[PDB]
């Protein structure tokens, strides 16, 4: 991908204390027209691992079939082996490391979310096979925008319950739609714990404009 | 004087319903020294006896790394052995660089049984002429695994192959029962009595003969020669 067509932006992402909680809004534009409302850009990998994705939304559509066809070819061997969290992200980081290195990219950039062994896993990959773990996410205007107040908490206090973490998540999503011009006032949340995958969604944005009026 | 028919290629079928070439291939095993292996609930340990070409020779190769995770252990052509170590080191190599983390053992096996089907079933190509047996660590706990020439591959509480390894799956099938429940010194003792009972009466397992590669939970496969094996050597009984 050259030049990419319908974008997603923003994809966030914190780890709580047992799971990881994502969020990306249900938008693909094209350039600035917001042409696709309710598309998901939140894919769930396995019982242990989700996937969303910023960039090109026919990329992660691809990487969608593809890696979901690997889930499948590995559960019909039902030897007890599955990918890790770790193993997605790791794979993931190859393949757009190896269409990087063919300049001919996907344009994506991806927030793998997991927990097994009872560790919680949360993992940026990008176009260019940058690629890193970290207890907060967020591509796009995320890393600009939310990300501050993601680790701001996250250094205040590093551990955070799921209902700390939700709160955070819903309340960086508020930031996203104030100040980002591709976000869109409808979002999915998914969560990873043990009781594996959750994706909840529609939720919208409680908004505030009370500054309209403080212009005289 | 009973010269047979079918017997010529792999890609021949009996009219019995069997392909000798497979079957010939099967006591290309039988053709090479004994190997035990056997599993732990921790631990899994492949003892060899590896033989000489003369006293100034030095004691042909049976068990190899494959992984730090991953050893097998060789019965047959040691040609053979040497190509299917090459493409199990180099599939190690590929899903600790893709997945960055180490094979199922089974997978692997998997592919080696899917690798060794094609010349048992394509022309001027003849079945590979070892039986493997395989030691390795994964998540799902240690596992022994045997692939014979015939492209079928075992999973195994614990074996042998290798010439007159009867005598071992005779001690083996004896005393799995306690495998599971021993720790590293035992079992190893385990795979030994089973090794020194392919011995004649005359024979003995001595330092030179004995080749010891052991895998573990926190423990990599390591093989132990020479000196390594007394340990393990000056603990058993002497021969009943």
């Amino acid at each position: 991908t050259q030049n990419p067509m319908v974008t997603g932006t923003s994809v966030l992402g914190v780890k709580f204390e047992g799971g990881v909680v994502i969020a990306a809004d249900m938008l693909g534009s094209y350039g600035s027209l917001a042409r696709f409302r309710n598309i998901s850009r939140i894919m769930r990998v396995n019982n242990s691992t989700m996937l969303g994705a910023s960039g090109d939304y026919a990329d992660f559509q691809y990487l969608k079939q593809v890696l979901g066809q690997m889930v499948i070819d590995e559960e019909l061997l039902g030897d007890g082996h599955s990918y890790s969290p770790r193993a997605i992200h790791s794979w993931l980081t190859r393949a757009m490391y190896s269409r990087r290195s063919k300049m001919n990219p996907l344009w994506n950039t991806m927030v793998i979310g997991g927990y097994a062994d009872g560790e919680s896993f949360l993992g940026y990959v990008d176009m260019l096979g940058v690629a890193y773990e970290a207890p907060s996410l967020a591509t796009g205007y995320g890393a600009y925008l939310a990300q501050p107040l993601l680790r701001e908490v996250l250094e205040k206090q590093p551990v955070l319950s799921q209902t700390e973490a939700r709160d955070l998540v819903e309340r960086c999503m508020r930031v996203l739609y104030y100040r980002d011009a591709r976000s869109y006032n409808r979002f999915q949340i998914a969560t990873v714990t043990e009781k594996g995958v959750e994706i909840e969604g529609p939720l919208s944005t409680e908004t505030n404009w009370d500054i309209a009026h403080m212009i005289s | 004087m009973f010269r047979n028919q079918y017997d010529n290629d792999v890609t021949v079928w009996s009219p019995q319903g069997r392909i000798h070439q497979i079957e010939y291939a099967m006591e290309a095993v039988k053709q090479g020294s004994a190997t035990v292996g056997l599993k732990s609930k921790t631990h899994a340990v492949l003892v060899a006896l590896k033989r000489a070409q003369s006293e100034l020779a030095a004691h042909q190769k049976k068990i190899l790394h494959v992984d730090n995770h991953i050893g097998i252990s060789i019965a047959g052509l040691t040609a053979d052995a040497r190509l299917l170590c090459n493409f199990m080191r180099q599939e190690c190599l590929d899903s600790r660089f893709v997945f960055d983390r180490p094979l199922p053992v089974s997978r692997l096996v998997s592919l080696i049984g899917s690798k060794t089907q094609i010349p048992t079933q394509r022309y001027g190509r003849r079945p590979y002429g070892v039986g493997l047996l395989i030691a390795g660590y994964d998540d799902m706990g240690p596992h022994i695994f045997q692939t014979c020439p015939s492209a079928n591959y075992f999973d195994c509480r614990a074996m042998s192959i290798g010439a007159r390894s009867q005598s071992a799956r005779t001690y083996l099938e004896r005393h799995m029962s306690e495998f599971m429940e021993c720790n590293l010194n035992e079992l190893v003792k385990h795979g030994l009595r089973a090794l020194r009972e392919t011995l004649p009466a005359e024979q003995d397992l001595t330092t030179k003969n004995v080749s010891i590669g052991i895998v573990g939970k926190d423990l990599e496969f390591t093989i132990y020669d020479d000196d390594d094996v007394s340990p393990f050597l000056e603990g058993l009984e002497e021969r009943p």
